[PDB]
RNA sequence: AACGAGACUCUGGCAUGCUAACUAGUUACGCGACCGGUCGGCGUAACUUCUUAGAGGGACAAGUGGCGUUCAGCCACCCGAGAUUGAGCAAUAACAGGUCUGUGAUGCCCUUAGAUGUCCGGGGCUGCACGCGCGCUACACUGACUGGCUCAGCGUGUGCCUACCCUACGCCGGCAGGCGCGGGUAACCCGUUGAACCCCAUUCGUGAUGGGGAUCGGGGAUUGCAAUUAUU
């Protein structure tokens, strides 16, 4: 949680629109659950997901 | 000799595939973000690019 | 294409009861060892029109038709039309017509079955012998 | 000016019925030289109106499985059947199949009401224009299913419902369903 | 039942072919084969004398389809 | 059917809102002020809000809108 | 010295457009006969694989392409000019072949 | 002193060549009677069957064509004729000609000038053709 | 009256010519003309027991519309639609010594040279009775 | 076991070619001289260039 | 206010307007050939209609008339190439969905030298009393056969390891094929991609027939190291 809050608050400081980061995985325990750290505007359809938005 | 303008194109994409695949698991605990391959006809430069240069040399 | 008189209408060829009024190509079809094709050959062989039906023949051209049937490597018939080309007995070039073709088959049968291979045992249990699957099909006749 | 085939006219024809006025086609300004025009018919709603009745008849012609492209097979079965609905009556060859269009379809149709199983209908009236869509489709059934083993070829089987439907007889497949679609209809009311 | 038919040419219908044959309106090789109870092959080459006989008329000929009438 | 979206009508309720001295009846004169008055991405956006304003100028003429 | 044949090709075609018109501009400068950039028919290289990584939904497929697009221009002009304008468009994600009659 | 124009239907393109001539219509070098489907003879004729020989008799067509089927080419032939007559009446007579000759070949069917604009469709995954789909079964 | 050969249909062309070449004579007609059928995909053999004559008549009008065909453009002209068994059917091609010894059949009329591109094409003495042909037959079906 | 062990001719068929990033041998794409597996090849698909247009 | 919808991106359709074409042509001119015709036969020039592919246009419910609290919009019609082309991408939240057999993704466990590694040889994955699914060929006359005639579009093609091809043309063969001999890393060659139904003629004649071809007996030929449980 913390991790994850340290960079999305980095990369909403250096003036990217919006970002949402997921982290998926067995973080606690052994079922496993996944996250959802998100800020900002996000665009997911259309053509320009390709140049807008930048995924990794 | 040459090779098919289909073969040449798909081959110049193999390499740079192969090239980036092996800088991240080289350089991912060293900022690593891509490449960036110009041709000359003298050589072929390769561009890494990284957050922080001066400790990747 | 007149009204005809002398008609044979059932032609005793090789123990078998032919068509009279069936085309005189086709009439020669339903003896077994002579298909469509053999039939319009050994009929192009005889010299003989085939517009005309079975029953209008005259003997010499009935008789004619059946002696080339018996031998036809003497009048340039190929052996590429032969029913049995190399055979493994005599080695001899021959197209068998229809007494013999069971009193042939029955023997390259139980020939394959005195060997005890793969292929007589195959057709003694009765079961498919070109290598078809066996699961799905085959089903009709078979308890 | 315009034969159908360049041998057949258009100016004798006289359709009977002020029902089928305005759907059936051809007198004044449908006259074609040939069935076959390649036209987007198919639209709009109602558009098929306005098609060649002939063309109409060539397309439910072709309709079971082995013939479903043929245009060119089922023009020369229609061109061929106008050949033998002359000589055996010997008139214009048009007139007949609006005889034929006129008497064949029926006039008042049930609507299926029910359950699963269960067939409780009621008669309703038909439109004409499902009348013209009836009509046709029971000749060219007429015509595909006594010609399928029969020495008869299709244009001779086609020719001789196309008169007997005209005539109003009840030899003919499609006299024979109109005047049952009709029965049935009847018996509920 | 099963059509019986005969192939070639019968010394009683022969009479039936030559006479109301020109007195049809309409000849073709499906109406002739089952009136007098023949072939099609008698129908489609028998009536092809005929017009070389000047005695009927020939108004279509196509592959699947021999339309003939008498004349006048 | 045929229903302008929020954008299309915000976008063309601003424009003649600034610039409803050069925008009349033609479309094909709106579609050429609406060009060179906004930046639109192009096309099948640009003829949607010139022809909104050519249906909402003749809405004009007959009493004020809402 | 005729037929000096500059291949270009390219995926994009802007980029490539753009060094077609810059090649052309500075050989119609220096007074040189220059043909047309010509173009050959527009290549396309399709691969249409299942979605799926083990083979177990809804039978979807993919369907990926790549275009390969190609321009000559011909230019009837001595070999030691032209060797000169084309060093210059250093431009990424276009291949220039020369050959020379 | 020439026109061509080009004639479509589905891929066929018939282009026609309108010189000054004497009347000898023809499709890659062969009479419109020749021309193999038959059944749709009358299909070829119509531009001339309609407006008669004398609209024609000042005219030569050279009719070349590739692409498609036989009735596409049929159908693309016939609308080259009336449009290079209509090209060569509008370049080399008046504009009442052609509107003479252009109301009774849109009177006719307009498909004789305005093209036919429908292809055929893509096929899809998941079924035989564009808009059909494969047969599915339960449990 | 300029007739060639494209102002006939070519049906009644072909057996015009094949009349021709049958009353000519010296066409070399091969040993197996009576025995083949005239691809892998025809399940009889022809007809016609003149089928040769037929044949080297429309051979050789498809060398007058386009010439520089050999024996493996002929193969493809005359070539069908194979039905084979329950698998679907397919186009197969010809033969390729029924499409040969017609073209050397020609060549015993002197009507085709081999062209110096590599396939086969006609001689100006072999487009003469073309042309005559189609003479002939464009002038016995307007008057009768 | 010199003459032996890699000795079975694999000069064509199913196992003699593998993918060039998995070394697996199934679901392969050899057109266009790939060579990849067909998992391999949509995860570097945008890298090479094939780009999903329709 | 934000996302998803729409916009967007590719594609289809139009342009005698622009840009240009010996790796696409048409028209014209001579030459040649056979009767002013026919040339996919030969070389020059006018040029881009046809062919290519780039920019830019074009359609907006814009026009007319009805109905809408005269609003959003719907319906019909003119003019039009066109008055919904077809796809791609696609939210929040979920599932005890599938995938450890795609990975040198991977936690735990099992095994690790008569190995659960790995190679080699031979089998099996195809086995059949029978159920259940996707399909191909059909049951014929709107047809089968044998001739004749005449039209496509999307594509692919000499390979890092790697052996492995598209093939014109001449000869020998019924044919499957076999020899040479050329072209093509391709809008240059196969290729004018001389496709099949379709179209035009002959035969067959309502019968388990010449429809239908399963299942089988003999030969012949390619592919391979190997063809027997039939590769084709
Ligand atoms: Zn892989």
């Amino acid at each position: 949680r913390r991790a994850c809050y340290g960079v999305l608050r980095f990369i909403m400081e250096s003036g990217a629109k919006g970002c949402e980061v997921v982290v998926s995985g067995k973080l606690r325990g052994q079922r496993a659950k996944s996250m959802k750290f998100v800020d900002g505007l996000m665009i997911h359809s259309g053509d320009p997901v390709n140049y807008y938005v930048d995924t990794a | 000799v040459q090779i098919s303008k289909k073969r040449k194109f798909v081959a110049d994409g193999i390499f740079k595939a192969e090239l980036n695949e092996f800088l991240t698991r080289e350089l991912a605990e060293d900022g690593y973000s891509g490449v960036e391959v110009r041709v000359t006809p003298t050589r072929t430069e390769i561009i890494i690019l990284a957050t922080r240069t001066q400790n990747v040399l | 294409l007149v009204i005809p008189e002398k008609f044979q209408h059932i032609l005793r060829v090789l123990n078998t009861n032919i068509d009279g009024r069936r085309k005189i190509a086709f009439a020669i079809t339903a003896i077994k060892g002579v298909g469509r094709r053999y039939a319009h050959v050994v009929l192009r062989k005889a010299d003989i029109d085939l517009t005309k039906r079975a029953g209008e023949l005259t003997e010499d051209e009935v008789e004619r038709v059946i002696t080339i049937m018996q031998n036809p490597r003497q009048y340039k018939i190929p052996d590429w039309f032969l029913n049995r080309q190399k055979d493994v007995k005599d080695g001899k070039y021959s197209q068998v017509l229809a007494n013999g073709l069971d009193n042939k088959l029955r023997e390259d049968l139980e020939r394959l079955k005195k060997i005890r291979a793969h292929r007589g045992l195959r057709h003694f249990w009765g079961l498919r012998v070109r290598g078809q699957h066996t699961k799905t099909t085959g089903r009709r006749g078979r308890t | 000016d315009i034969k159908l085939f360049g041998k057949w006219s258009t100016d004798d024809v006289q359709i009977n019925d002020i029902s089928l006025q305005d759907y059936i086609a051809v007198k004044e300004k449908y006259a074609k030289y040939l069935p076959h025009s390649a036209g987007r018919y198919a639209a709009k709603r109602f558009r098929k109106a306005q098609c060649p009745i002939v063309e109409r008849l060539t397309n439910s012609m072709m309709m079971h499985g082995r013939n479903n492209g043929k245009k060119l097979m089922t023009v020369r079965i229609v061109k061929h059947a106008f050949e033998i609905i002359h000589l055996l009556t010997g008139e214009n060859p048009l007139q007949v199949l609006v005889n034929a269009i006129i008497n064949s379809g029926p006039r008042e149709d049930s609507t299926r009401i029910g359950r699963a199983g269960t067939v409780r209908r009621q008669a309703v009236d038909v439109s004409p224009l499902r009348r013209v869509n009836q009509a046709i489709w029971l000749l060219c059934t007429g015509a595909r299913e006594a010609a399928f083993r029969n020495i008869k070829t299709i244009a001779e089987c086609l020719a001789d419902e196309l008169i007997n439907a005209a005539k109003g007889s009840s030899n003919s497949y499609a006299i024979k369903k109109k005047d049952e679609l009709e029965r049935v209809a009847k018996s509920n009311r | 039942d099963k059509l019986n038919n005969l192939v070639l040419f019968d010394k009683a219908t022969y009479d039936k072919l030559c006479k109301e044959v020109p007195n049809y309106k309409l000849i073709t090789p499906a109406v002739v084969s089952e009136r007098l109870k023949i072939r099609g092959s008698l129908a489609r080459a028998a009536l092809q004398e005929l017009l070389s006989k000047g005695l009927i008329k020939l108004v279509s000929k196509h592959r699947a389809q021999v339309i003939y009438t008498r004349n006048t | 059917g045929r229903v302008r979206t929020k954008t299309v009508k915000k976008a063309a309720r601003v424009i003649i809102e600034k610039y409803y001295t050069r925008l009349g009846n033609d479309f094909h004169t709106n579609k050429r002020v609406c060009e060179e008055i906004a930046i639109i991405p192009s096309k099948k956006l640009r003829n949607k809000i010139a022809g909104y304003v050519t249906h909402l100028m003749k809405r004009i003429q007959r009493g004020p809108v809402r | 010295i005729h037929r000096i044949r500059i291949t270009l090709t390219s995926r994009n075609v802007k980029s490539l457009e753009k060094v077609c018109a810059d090649l052309i501009r500075g050989a119609k400068e220096k007074n040189l006969k220059v043909k047309g950039p010509v173009r050959m028919p527009t290549k396309t290289l399709r691969i249409t694989t299942r979605k799926t990584p083990c083979g177990e939904g809804s039978k979807t497929w993919d369907r990926f392409q790549m275009r390969i697009h190609k321009r000559l221009i011909d230019l009837h002009s001595p070999s030691e000019i032209v060797k000169q304008i084309t060093s210059i468009s250093i431009e990424p994600g276009v291949e220039v072949e020369v050959t020379i009659a | 002193q020439s026109v061509q124009v080009f004639g479509r239907k589905k891929t066929a393109t018939a282009v026609a060549h309108c010189k000054r001539g004497n009347g000898l219509i023809k499709v890659n070098g062969r009479p419109l009677e020749m021309i193999e489907p038959r059944t749709l003879q009358y299909k070829l004729l119509e531009p001339v069957l309609l407006l008669g020989k004398e609209r024609f008799a000042g005219v030569d067509i050279r009719v070349r064509v590739k692409g498609g089927g036989h009735v596409a080419q049929i159908y693309a032939i016939r609308q080259s004729i009336s449009k290079a007559l209509v090209a060569y009446y509008q370049k080399y007579v008046d504009e009442a000609s052609k509107k003479e000759i252009k109301d009774i070949l849109i009177q006719y069917d307009r498909t004789l000038l305005v093209a036919d604009p429908r292809r055929c469709e893509s096929k899809k995954f998941g079924g035989p053709g564009a808009r059909a789909r494969y047969q599915k079964s339960y449990r | 009256p300029g007739v060639t050969v494209k102002d006939v249909n070519q049906q009644e062309f072909v057996r015009a010519l094949a009349a021709f070449l049958k009353k000519s004579g010296k066409l070399k007609v091969p040993e197996w003309v009576d025995t083949v059928k005239l691809a892998k995909h025809k399940e009889l053999a022809p007809y016609d027991e003149n089928w040769f004559y037929t044949r080297a008549a429309s051979t050789a009008r498809h060398l007058y519309l386009r010439g520089g065909a050999g024996v493996g453009s002929m193969t493809k002209i005359y070539g069908g639609r194979q039905r084979n068994g329950v698998m679907p059917s397919h186009f197969s091609r010809g033969s390729k010594s029924v499409a040969r010894r017609v073209l050397q059949a020609l060549e015993g009329l002197k009507m085709v040279e081999k062209d110096q591109d590599g396939g086969r094409k006609l001689t100006p003495q072999g487009q003469r009775d073309l042309d005559r042909i189609a003479g002939q037959v464009a002038a016995a079906n307007k008057k009768h | 076991h010199q003459q032996l062990y890699w000795s079975h001719p694999r000069k064509f068929g199913q196992g003699s070619r593998s993918c060039r990033v998995c070394s697996n041998r199934h679901g392969l794409i050899r057109k266009y001289g790939l060579n990849m597996c067909r998992q391999c090849f949509r995860q570097y698909a945008k890298d090479i260039g094939f780009i999903k247009l329709d």
